[PDB]
């Protein structure tokens, strides 16, 4: 993951032209199981996969 | 000179040389200890991660 304010694709011929890269949607959230202790009251426990955005 | 290649007296796979070579006029591509720093500059402040960044 890169971070960058300007519009400009990671493929272009600046970088190293090679893999797939596409633009991403909301903020980075790293694997856990939300809830695991009951810390929040209320709160759904939640089922996250890898990559996965709902 | 014949005196310093007396000390090495070696030269049987070509050169060997066991000097220092601190000479280089200009290049966009050999680099000095600066390598890890040009690096950085091509691939993110203007390459990849624009202004703001």
């Amino acid at each position: 993951y890169r971070i960058g304010s300007y519009y400009i694709t990671e493929e272009d011929i600046n970088p190293g032209d090679s893999i797939s890269l596409g633009f991403g949607s909301w903020a980075k959230v790293t694997g856990v199981i939300m809830g695991t202790g009951v810390v929040n009251p209320d709160g759904s426990v939640p089922n996250a996969q890898r990559v996965e955005f709902q | 000179t014949f005196k310093i290649m007396s000390e090495k007296l070696k030269f049987t796979g070509d050169a060997m040389d066991v000097g220092g070579l601190m000479i280089k006029n200009v290049t966009p591509g050999t680099g000095d200890k600066d390598v890890v720093t040009k690096g950085q500059m091509e691939a993110f402040m203007k390459n990849w991660m624009e202004n703001k960044l």
